């Protein structure tokens, strides 16, 4: 044994191209569709829960996941590789930040440890790629709301909205339509809502549906009072019936 | 075919072409005899030269006072296999105060060399060795291959056209056995038994290497001069 | 080893040196350079333990050097102070630590001034106009902060280092058998053969 | 591919079989032991008439009673010459006495099959080790990529070595003097070097108990060239 | 395809070919068997004859482990010796921190461990054997049998190499014969039987019969060789039968 | 063993050369275009983004220009993950030659590290390269305004105007036209506007489009500044050398 | 095509290895399912001994990960054996750190994150196993979780698993569809146990003497097996009414 | 605290005559005031016509001995059977002897 | 570790990554020595390909080992830099610990015995470089050239040429250079090396760099016109 595969599993083709890169791309392209949306006072994620049988207790597998409580993440692609990314996210905010600085990393360097994360499994000796692209929405003090996404190359790009997965492009069309620089967040969760009715098939409600929100401090949900600098996480993650009061007014 | 491009790869019909390759080394190797009685033990070789400007080349390597043994095949993989012997029963001498059993020998071997068919990278030794010893349960002689089997015998032959001298020993068995407290007639049998191997070539003073060890006989070597008694 | 004492003046920087080796009960050597030359324009001085100081001088003579022959390019008499701090900052905290105090005089050629630093063996570094180490400040500086002036010629400073050097031989119990002088400037190191 | 340590067929190691073909393609070098001393002649071959010959080095001292001929990938014997250095410059140090000649070979030889996936591939290169110790008197030995070492008489080896070898077989007897040696290596280098041989393009060596080991100047080495010219017009 | 050409490579029907090929190794052996008895245990395996010259009683193939535990194995004998080498490590070890001796179900994971880890990898090759063993514990007699993929279970009687088909058919009698249980001098004089039996598929040399056993009455839960008298007695036995 | 899967990343073809360095140029040549101009008073960097869309959130985007310290900037073309492994090493180098000898890193030493870094990918490990090319915009006390590029095979090279990434063979024909060497910098930010113009596979050029880079010692008395132009800036500066 | 040997992207971004890892897992031709109770979660799989000389009691599927945790595995036994240690390193590991219990679904997760790193370090090989993690946790109730050899892992009302897996599976979702409950609403495990051999019995269209069933039961702080006496008596109860 | 040596007494002689050495010891030993053995031998025939004795602390002298001894067997595997003269066993055992420097055999030798 | 045996033989005896090394040499730009009686003289092609160079800061071809060393090459640029990193260190590590600077052929066969190693190591390539080094051993005025290439193997030259069309100009300089009299001036050394280049240069514009080395580190690079007062009176004395 050891490891005896030190060499890169990953190079360029004659054409110039990193066809592992590309071929975890077409493993991204046929997951299910999510998307992320940007308002004044918010951001908005939102994706499917495509159960893979109906014994299967879908709230038990959580697509949407916050990485920090300003700072969250949602797929497309395989689950498995999410699954361990955002064990890493989290504990890389700790690590090389939190542990440092005494608070919580601003968004752009969370994603930009992640895309290292990502960019190394597509050099170093003996791995393939990630096989999934994130979108990671947050809020920091400096820098405000923003929304980030990033491919299994590594590399991470800005956006005001935008979708990953099987119905992205028709999504991104969708999105260019609705979108303004005065959208409220409510308005943002409805055009999420609508955005994603169009890539489901089946069943479209609050059980089937995963949507979280960076908005405002959530004071209820810090567990404890008395610190008045303290004033909760902004990620949450809304409930069945919150989506559900919001599909009538769809 | 496919199958013989490492030692870590089984053939459809589970057999091992690495090592079955190794053994091919050992039988174009010279021949060498080994034989015993209940007394002593003796190792009899063919020396090859490379030219006649050229020395033989030595086939016998002493491990201890008590023990010693044959090559045929890849010199150096011998040379390696013996300093492994010459520590073990080093090893047992110094922290044991312990002669090292000629069959605790040959189950050593046999380990060293089977890690060398298990794993990438490595390869298998090129060598077979005959190793006759005097212990606590009298006198030995054991037949090693590099595929790790080790196999204790009255008498055999390995290396080119080493069939002749096993076949004759096959006959003699029931003589050979028997020639206790006499050193020159169990080498005489053994100097016959190679013979039976021989040919365009005969037995020389340079060529001839024989080996012996026994009751109160320190393993000894005799090479040149030495040999012409037997000759 | 013993005595080590730099001034920069106008247009120069002094170092003044002792000369003797001393292995407890005798004195093995009265001619001993405690110095190296780093680069054209810049010199080091150097006292502390035996074997250390010209392993630590020679191990910096080297590294410099490499640096000169890499870049085709003589560092800054500031630059190559704060590689040597660093140097002895790294050591002071090692297994065994360099016991190695340090002066450097250097002509900055870009700014065309002279430059004086001294460092001790913590890595503790300063910029002064003159300076020692060990014991050899505690009889000088008073005669220094009297009659140093930052306008004087080299010869003025020689001749205030003479009266430093006088203060020493008289009142030091240790006889360290004079100093070799050297002298740092525009046109590169020399030595003054007779003090 | 396939391993670097894989055996064929036959039995044999690709990578030294190999190795040995290389060895084929290197310029000539030859020894011959008398009971007076043993020679050692190569065939220098300068690629181009620019090149200063002088600075070709195929001969080295290994110590005062070993010297030492290679042939081949020249540039891999500087790692061997150098072990073969420390070898026996360790040995005195241990022992305050000369390493035996056979000692010396069998160190150096332990190095060739310590090649796998220790070094990559084998050495590309043969070497002819001479010299005397008090037990076996002048010695000289082949050493091989393989591991393998072995006692010569005499022996050649690189491009000309079997048309050499021949030769060697007929000329050498028990009786030669150091002379007669040194006029044979000439005469055999002569016969298998594509260029005319002299002074500049052939070099001779040779050690003896007395005097250790000696690279011959181009001067010396020119008389002999005219002696054996001069004995082969007088029949 | 090439899917054969690597250990570790699952083939497009599930399968780890390189596993396979050492079965054929395996099958390529001579015969080994083991039979559970009231209170022990008796492994016997057939030595062939390869020659006049091979000493008698001298080239000896069963193998202890601790003082509790007997091994026998079909295949490449090397890889054998490597795997009770190691199940002697882990049975040191397993004393050394627990004190009791090792227990029979765990001495059985533990090779089937070590024998499972070397069919995760390219860079090694499985083991070339099928090996039995087994003996008393605190709990009675076990018996197992351990394949090159690392798959073991306990058996009431077991038997590997070339002869296996016909030992197999032997110990399927035995078990419907006697479903109360054989006394392990029955199962020494059975074993020596169905190894004569077995030995039809191998009848080109003749061979060599080689007998242990484990048992509470018979050797006090130590493993020991069957010699001498008892051994003789087994031979004969077993020579009337297939007389 | 594993040896069947190794691409073998660091060995020459029967021409001599790198094949992995040889495709990784392959795919620099597709990145967008990142311009260099030298001029006595200052360097410009200019680059352009691939293809964009009206969503993406450009004024917090940084995909081509990157600071390195306050005196040395970066154009990048290739793979953007790549590049930020690189960067990140690049800043760290300069940080530790600014502790150990209390002076800014020179331009040239820098580079040549960097460059080392790539080369040793090249020769052992086993690895792939790094699909990036640099040019770097820098000053120092000794040179003055200089400008390099380095690529995968870690070698690198000092230029007056010079681009990397797509159609560098038409960006360096025209550079090399209009080009002089009493240039200023108001001068090279428009050659390099234009060259950006006229090579682009886009349908026209607009600040969405670019990233932008000045470094100057229009910054108060013998020191430099960098300014990393923000969207408006590129909007304004593109009307005003009329291409929109 | 060496794509298909090791754990790397093909060009439709499949991995060959993991799916062919999946096949591996119906190799022993057994059949498991699972469903939960209010205070229970019982789990069953055919038992199948072909060989006389096999000692029967030692042939098994079903592992006593911890005093609370049960798990069954689907696929051959080598793996099945090496998942198993390795479960139960992990939580007598996790229990000393972290001072309490190691959670059904913690454990699953933590299996399968080691999964998913075979199907992506190149090196290892996944597993050709599917396990069945069963409890009734302190804080969850009973639980159901499976993993698989893609490092995937879900929370389960009740599941099934092994060649014939889609018709217990929908069998069983009948039922569900029908109480429109996430449970077998029954007092006693014994008759929960009883659900299952009966849904299997009509899914599979077979019927079970007391050899042919391996049986797991998860109580609050404890899982057990049944003994082949204890299954006779679940059977008789079964024929009976 | 462990103190790893001790002491064993002992008194040992060698002289050198013409075309003979001899080498000679008392096979007492002791610890302290008691008598361990009044018979311990204490100069050895390690071969090549080469006599040892490395008195003091008894249990390094037992271990340099054994070494020597050793590294005459392996002198004659690795250099053809060579006899080991005098001088080179001395030179050997130098190396032995400074291998230990900062954990000394706490002996006194004579060959 | 990565251990992959990269340089291994042939069937027919040869080592094809060391001889694609030699591959990459023949396609770098053309590098010649000379020595005169009391100096030597190092010539460079510059490829033209490449105006809007700047030439201040651009990597020099040929580069000072020790004030008394000169080193250039042809082949990779960016293994080259390893190679004269490794020369430089060692030659101040001589210094340090002998109290001596490197003679020529010490400095030569160590850089020649960097490039055997990565032969016949494990994971790695070997230098697809091949060197000129130049100089005066201390206190000597004989001048010194020596050669290296990827294999290791090294040896002296009264004249050399390397890289892309060295075929040429080594003809040139073995009909043009007389070892009974070497150019005995500066002038008439610089004036051989010049002509050398001149055969298969182009321009002899800024194409031709020209290094000096005289005993006691005296070294200095010729600028564009006093090359450019060769390149002239070469070919005013050639229409004849």
């Amino acid at each position: 044994m050891t490891d005896r595969y030190s060499f890169s599993l990953t190079t360029f083709s004659p054409s110039g191209k990193l066809g592992q890169i590309d071929y975890a791309l077409t493993a991204v392209k046929q997951g299910v569709t999510s998307l992320g949306i940007k308002a004044t006072n918010g951001v908005v994620i939102a994706t499917e829960k495509k159960s893979s049988s109906p014994l299967a207790m879908s709230e038990t597998l959580s697509k949407v996941s916050l990485l920090t409580p300003d700072i969250g993440a949602v797929y497309s692609g395989m689950g498995p590789d999410y699954r361990v990314l955002v064990d890493k996210s989290r504990k890389v905010a700790h690590t090389s930040y939190k542990r440092i600085y005494g608070e919580y990393p601003p968004t752009k360097l969370l994603v930009s440890e992640v895309a290292k994360i990502m960019q190394e499994a597509t050099q170093s000796g003996g791995v393939r790629p990630f096989g999934v692209s994130l979108l990671i929405a947050g809020h920091d003090e400096f820098n405000g709301f923003s929304l980030y996404q990033v491919d299994p190359s590594g590399s991470y790009f800005p956006w005001k909205a935008t979708a990953i997965g099987k119905g992205s492009v028709a999504a991104k069309t969708f999105l260019e339509k609705r979108w303004n620089d005065e959208l409220e967040l409510e308005d943002a969760i409805h055009i999420a809502l609508l955005t994603l009715k169009e890539s489901v098939e089946g069943e479209f409600n609050g059980d089937t549906i995963e949507l979280a929100i960076i908005g405002d401090e959530n004071p209820d949900l810090l567990g404890y009072t008395g610190i008045p600098t303290d004033k909760g996480p902004r990620f949450r993650k809304l409930t069945s019936q919150e989506i559900n009061d919001r599909l009538e007014a769809l | 075919n496919n199958y013989d491009g490492d030692t870590v790869t089984f053939s459809p019909t589970g057999r091992l072409f690495q090592v079955e390759y190794a053994l091919e080394a050992i039988k174009q190797g010279s021949v060498t005899v080994g034989l015993r009685s209940n007394t002593h033990a003796v190792l009899v070789a063919l020396k090859r030269n490379a030219d006649e400007l050229s020395s033989y080349q030595k086939k016998i390597i002493k491990c201890d006072e008590h023990m010693g043994l044959s090559l045929a095949g890849l010199a150096p993989d011998a040379r390696v296999l013996s300093n492994y012997l010459r520590q073990q029963c080093n090893y047992s001498s110094l922290v044991f105060n312990r002669k090292l059993a000629v069959e605790r020998a040959g189950h050593l071997l046999c380990d060293k060399a089977q890690k060398n068919t298990q794993s990438y990278g490595g390869r298998p030794y090129g060598v077979g060795l005959l190793i006759i010893g005097y212990d606590k349960s009298g006198a030995h002689l054991l037949e090693f291959q590099p595929s790790g089997n080790v196999t204790e015998l009255y008498g055999t032959a390995i290396g080119a056209r080493s069939q002749g001298a096993k076949t004759y020993l096959e006959r003699t068995l029931d003589t050979f056995i028997k020639i206790d407290g006499n050193p020159d007639e169990l080498i005489k049998a053994g100097v016959e038994a190679i013979s039976q191997s021989l040919r365009d070539e005969s037995l020389t003073v340079d060529n001839l290497s024989i080996a012996i060890v026994g009751k109160d006989t320190p393993f000894t070597i005799y090479d040149g001069e030495a040999v012409a008694k037997y000759i | 080893m013993d005595i080590i004492l730099g001034i920069r003046v106008q247009d120069s920087v002094i170092l003044a040196s002792s000369k003797a080796v001393t292995r407890g009960i005798s004195v093995l050597k009265d001619s001993d350079d405690k110095t190296r030359q780093l680069s054209p324009h810049t010199l080091m001085s150097f006292a502390g333990e035996a074997g250390d100081t010209v392993q630590f001088a020679e191990y910096i003579q080297a590294n410099i050097q490499l640096y000169s022959i890499r870049e085709d390019y003589e560092l800054s008499p500031q630059a190559v102070s704060s590689f040597v701090r660093q140097e002895l900052a790294k050591s002071i905290r090692s297994r065994r630590p360099y016991q190695v105090n340090v002066l450097i005089g250097g002509y900055d050629k870009k700014k065309n001034k002279p430059e004086l630093y001294q460092i001790d063996y913590l890595g503790t570094k300063v910029e002064l106009p003159y300076g020692a180490h060990g014991y050899s400040g505690f009889y000088t500086f008073s005669l220094l902060d009297h009659h140093y002036r930052p306008d004087m010629t080299t010869e003025e400073g020689l001749d205030l280092l003479k009266l430093c050097v006088q203060e020493l031989e008289k009142r030091m119990p240790m006889d360290f058998k004079g100093v070799i002088v050297k002298i740092v400037d525009k046109d590169g190191i020399r030595q003054v053969d007779d003090f | 591919d396939r391993g670097v340590s894989t055996f064929s067929p036959e039995g044999r190691l690709f990578q030294v079989e190999y190795s040995l073909e290389a060895i084929k393609l290197g310029s000539t070098a030859i020894g011959i032991a008398t009971k007076e001393g043993v020679v050692l002649g190569v065939e220098k071959r300068a690629t181009s008439p620019l090149l200063e010959s002088d600075s070709i080095e195929k001969i080295v001292e290994i110590d005062r009673h070993i010297g030492c001929a290679m042939s081949g990938l020249t540039a891999d014997a500087r790692s061997m010459i150098e072990h073969a250095r420390t070898a026996a410059v360790t040995h005195n140090l241990y022992y305050d006495e000369d390493i035996n000649v056979e000692s010396l070979t069998q160190s150096v030889c332990d190095l060739a099959l310590r090649f796998g996936e220790l070094m990559s591939r084998p050495f590309g290169v043969a070497l002819l080790i001479a010299g005397h110790d008090a037990d076996d008197g002048y010695q000289l030995f082949h050493a091989e990529p393989s591991g393998t070492f072995y006692r010569y008489n005499a022996k050649a080896i690189g491009s000309g070595s079997e048309g050499a070898q021949a030769e060697l077989l007929n000329e050498w007897h028990s009786s030669l003097t150091l002379k007669e040696a040194e006029l044979l290596v000439l005469k055999i280098l002569k016969q298998v070097m594509e260029e005319k041989l002299d002074e500049n393009n052939a070099q001779l060596s040779c050690i003896t108990k007395q005097d250790g080991f000696k690279i011959y100047d181009n001067e010396k080495t020119a008389e002999l060239i005219k002696e054996l010219k001069e004995k082969e017009a007088a029949e | 395809t090439g899917y054969d050409l690597s250990n570790s490579v699952f083939s497009p029907d599930g399968r780890n070919f390189q596993v396979e090929y050492a079965v054929k190794a395996v099958e390529n052996g001579t015969t080994s068997i083991g039979i559970k008895c009231n209170d022990g245990v008796v492994f016997a395996v057939e030595k062939l004859i390869t020659s006049k010259l091979l000493v008698p009683q001298k080239n000896v193939k069963i193998q202890v482990v601790d003082r509790h535990i007997g091994c026998v194995y079909s295949g490449l004998i090397p890889d054998g010796r490597h795997l009770v080498n190691r199940g002697r490590e882990e049975a040191a070890s397993f004393k050394k921190l627990y004190k009791t001796p090792i227990p029979i179900p765990a001495f059985a994971d533990r090779l089937g461990q070590y024998v499972q880890a070397h069919t995760l990898y390219n860079s090694v090759r499985p083991f070339g054997v099928s090996t039995i063993f087994g003996g008393v514990d605190k709990n009675g007699a076990h018996l197992y049998m351990l394949e090159p993929s690392g798959s073991y279970w306990g058996y009431k009687g077991a038997a590997t190499g070339k002869g296996r088909q016909s030992a197999k058919a032997e110990l399927e009698k035995l078990v419907d014969h006697h479903p109360e249980g054989l006394s392990a001098r029955e199962a020494v004089k059975q074993a020596a039987k169905i190894i004569y039996l077995a030995h039809e598929d191998n009848k080109e040399k003749d061979f060599e019969l080689e007998i242990s056993w484990c048992s509470l009455s018979e050797t006090n839960g130590l493993h020991k060789f069957v010699k001498g008298d008892l051994l003789q007695e087994a031979i004969d036995f077993a020579q009337k039968e297939i007389n | 063993g594993s040896r069947r899967y190794d691409s073998r990343t660091t060995i020459f073809s029967p021409e001599g050369r790198l094949y992995q360095v040889e495709y990784a140029l392959e795919s620099i040549s597709h990145a967008g275009t990142a311009i260099g101009i030298m001029a006595s008073d200052g360097i410009v960097l200019a680059a352009e983004r691939k293809v964009t869309s009206t969503l993406l959130e450009q004024d917090t985007s940084t995909e081509k220009l990157y600071k390195l310290n306050d005196k040395i900037a970066v154009a990048v073309a290739g793979l953007t993950a790549d590049a930020e492994i690189l960067i990140n090493t690049a800043r760290i180098h300069a940080q530790n030659y600014l502790k150990t000898y209390n002076e800014d890193i020179p331009v040239e030493i820098l580079v040549r590290r960097l460059s080392d870094i790539k080369q040793g990918y090249t020769q052992h490990g086993g690895l792939r390269p790094f699909g990036v090319s640099f040019i770097y915009a820098g000053y120092d006390d000794r040179y003055g305004y200089q400008l390099y590029t380095s690529n995968p095979s870690g070698n690198y090279t000092g230029w007056k105007a010079i681009s990397v990434g797509a159609n560098t063979s038409a960006a360096q024909t025209l550079l090399q036209m209009d080009y002089k060497d009493d240039m200023k910098v108001d001068d090279a930010i428009e050659l390099a506007l234009k060259t950006l113009s006229k090579t682009t596979d886009s349908s026209a050029l607009t600040y969405d489009r670019l990233e932008f880079a000045t470094i100057r010692k229009g910054a108060n008395d013998g020191e430099v500044y960098q300014k990393i132009f923000k969207p408006q800036e590129i909007k304004d500066i593109l009307v005003k050398t009329g291409i929109t | 095509g060496y794509d298909r040997h090791i754990t790397i992207f093909s060009p439709e971004g499949r991995l060959y290895q993991v799916e062919y890892a999946f096949k591996a897992t119906n190799q022993t031709n057994i059949n498991s399912l699972a469903v939960r109770g209010k205070d229970c979660t019982v789990v069953i799989s055919q038992k199948k001994v072909p060989d006389k000389l096999l000692d029967p009691t030692t042939v098994s599927y079903i592992f006593c990960i911890s005093r609370t945790i049960g798990m069954v595995v689907n696929g051959p036994i080598p793996d099945a054996r090496n998942a198993a240690l390795r479960a139960k390193a992990e939580a007598a590991e996790f229990r000393y750190k972290y001072g309490y219990d190691m959670p059904c679904d913690v454990l699953a997760k933590r299996m399968a994150n080691l999964s998913q790193i075979y199907t992506q370090r190149a090196y290892m090989r996944p597993l050709g196993v599917i396990l069945t993690f069963v409890s009734v946790d302190e804080e969850l109730g009973p639980s159901i979780y499976k993993t698989d050899p893609a490092g995937y892992y879900v929370g389960y009302k009740a599941t099934a698993t092994g060649p014939k897996q889609q018709e217990i599976t929908t069998n069983l979702e009948n039922h569900f569809k029908k109480s429109k409950i996430d449970h077998i609403n029954e007092e006693s495990w014994e008759k929960v146990v009883e659900f299952a051999i009966t849904h299997m019995i009509d899914a599979l269209g077979t019927e079970f003497s007391k050899n042919d069933l391996e049986v797991g039961v998860a109580t609050k702080d404890k899982f057990f097996t049944l003994s082949a006496e204890n299954i006779e008596e679940r059977l008789v109860a079964i024929a009976e009414q | 605290q462990f103190n790893p040596y001790g002491d064993n007494g002992g008194t040992i002689l060698g002289i050198a005559g013409e075309d003979f050495a001899v080498l000679a010891g008392d096979t007492r030993n002791i610890t302290d005031y008691s008598i361990n053995s009044r018979y311990e031998p204490k100069v050895f025939d390690c071969g090549d016509n080469i006599v040892m004795s490395a008195n003091g602390f008894a249990a390094d002298g037992d271990a340099l001995v054994k070494r020597f001894k050793n590294s005459v067997k392996w002198y004659h595997f690795d250099h053809n059977d060579k006899k080991l003269s005098i001088n080179s066993a001395a030179r050997n055992i130098q190396h032995l002897l400074y291998g230990k420097r900062f954990f000394p055999y706490y002996v006194h030798t004579i060959i | 570790g990565y251990d992959r045996a990269l340089s291994i033989f042939s069937p027919d005896g040869h080592i094809f990554q060391v001889e694609y090394a030699l591959e990459a040499v023949k396609r770098g730009t053309c590098a010649v020595g000379v020595k005169g009686k009391n100096c030597v003289v190092l010539g460079c092609e510059r490829r033209s390909t490449l105006k809007l160079q700047d030439t201040r800061i651009t990597p020099s071809k040929v580069s000072k080992i020790d004030s008394h060393v000169v080193l250039s090459f042809s082949g990779l640029n960016a293994d080259s830099r390893i190679l004269i990193e490794k020369a430089r260190v060692e030659a101040q590590s001589h210094r340090l610990t002998l109290e001596d600077p490197v003679t020529v052929e010490y400095l030569t066969r160590y850089v020649a015995g960097v490039q055997q190693r990565y032969t016949q190591s494990g994971g790695v390539r070997p230098f697809g470089v091949s060197t000129l080094i130049a100089g005066f051993d201390p206190r000597d005025d004989e001048p010194k050239l020596y050669q290296t290439e990827p294999s290791g193997i090294y040896s002296s030259w009264s004249a050399q040429t390397i890289g892309r069309n060295s075929k040429t100009v080594r003809e040139f300089l073995e009909k043009n250079y007389d070892r009974k009299e070497p150019p005995a001036t500066v002038e008439e050394c610089v004036k051989l090396t010049v002509r050398s280049l001149l055969e298969v240069v182009q321009t002899g514009a800024k194409n031709i760099e020209i290094t000096v080395v005289k005993p006691d580190s005296d070294i200095v690079a010729l600028s564009s016109e006093e090359i450019n007062q060769y390149v002239t009176q070469i070919e005013q004395e050639k229409q004849e």
